[PDB]
């Protein structure tokens, strides 16, 4: 097995696939998208970026609802990545159906963390950028939604990841072979062992630095998957109890079942 | 259980 050219392919399907990496929104922060810090820029913004969403319910609410369409791009991104990924393509239906389902939250928050700094974070394809205390100043449940995603992402980006690496990461979230209801546990393990080893040997020839990188992304990943753990709670609370902020079918189906 | 995922993934 040639393992430097399979770390290759999935980075290559990673640009392919996603229309958002961390070189696009550097250059994008680096300094143009609209600033939205407080109500009357949030809805100035809303008339450019979403027009047809406000042509109306509460801002929490809006911003929800463009949280959610956000989420399901990614997945439909993160669906398309998944067939590049060894052996991926070779499994069952359900089974490729369930890793989608557990991993693609795990793998929206890491790559979330490329369009976030200590302030905000980029929106809308690139085209604004919110601010972190804008986001908290939001009514009770709306505000809880994002901070504990930029608490992970400030310490996620310090390991100073590049898109080649995270590409990988992201291929190792999704072929974890100890998802609930997994059918064929013994070939996802199989496809996992080889993910993790290109990720292991990538990080080595990329970040000869920090002798660490590779258990401290373990350590991340469990890390996201309590974050998720989380995120799914307060989505339920959110669904339960406001009735205007509606979820999305796809969304509903991956969030059913699934904590 | 996942019919939109099952439809992305065909
Ligand atoms: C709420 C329920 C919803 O939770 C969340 C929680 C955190 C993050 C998301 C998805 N997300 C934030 C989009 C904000 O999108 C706007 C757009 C416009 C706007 O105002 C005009 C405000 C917010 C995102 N961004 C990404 C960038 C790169 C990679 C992955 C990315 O994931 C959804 C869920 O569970 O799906």
């Amino acid at each position: 097995a040639d393992l430097k050219s399979l770390a290759k392919r999935i980075y290559e399907a990673y640009l392919k696939n996603f229309n958002m990496n961390k070189v696009k929104a550097r250059v994008i922060l680096s300094g143009p998208p609209f600033v939205i810090h407080d109500m009357e820029t949030l809805c100035m913004a809303e008339k450019t970026l979403v027009a047809k969403l406000v042509a109306n319910k509460e801002a929490e609410v809006r911003i929800f609802h463009c949280c959610q369409c956000t989420s399901v791009e990614t997945v439909t991104e993160l669906t398309e990545f998944a067939k590049a990924i060894p052996g991926f393509a070779n499994l069952d239906l359900n089974d490729q159906v369930t890793l989608l389902k557990y991993g693609v939250y795990e793998a929206i928050f890491a790559m979330l963390s490329s369009v976030m700094n200590k302030d905000g974070m980029l929106v809308a394809y690139g085209n604004g950028f919110i601010t972190r205390e804008f986001l908290k100043s939001l009514r009770k449940p709306f505000c809880d939604i994002m901070e504990p995603k930029f608490d992970f992402a400030m310490k996620f980006n310090a390991l100073e990841l590049d898109d080649s690496d995270i590409s990988l990461f992201v291929a190792a979230i999704i072929c974890c072979g100890d998802r609930p209801g997994l059918l064929n546990v013994g070939h996802i393990e199989k496809m996992q062992e080889g993910i993790v080893h290109v990720l292991r040997l990538h990080l080595q020839s990329n970040h000869p630095d920090d002798i660490f990188l590779f258990p401290k992304l373990l350590q991340k990943m469990a890390d996201l998957r309590q974050l998720v753990t989380e995120h799914a709670q307060l989505v339920q609370i959110i669904k339960k109890t406001e009735s205007d902020a509606a979820l999305h079918p796809l969304l509903q189906e991956i969030y059913r079942d699934m904590y | 259980r996942h019919k939109i995922l099952h439809r992305l993934l065909q």
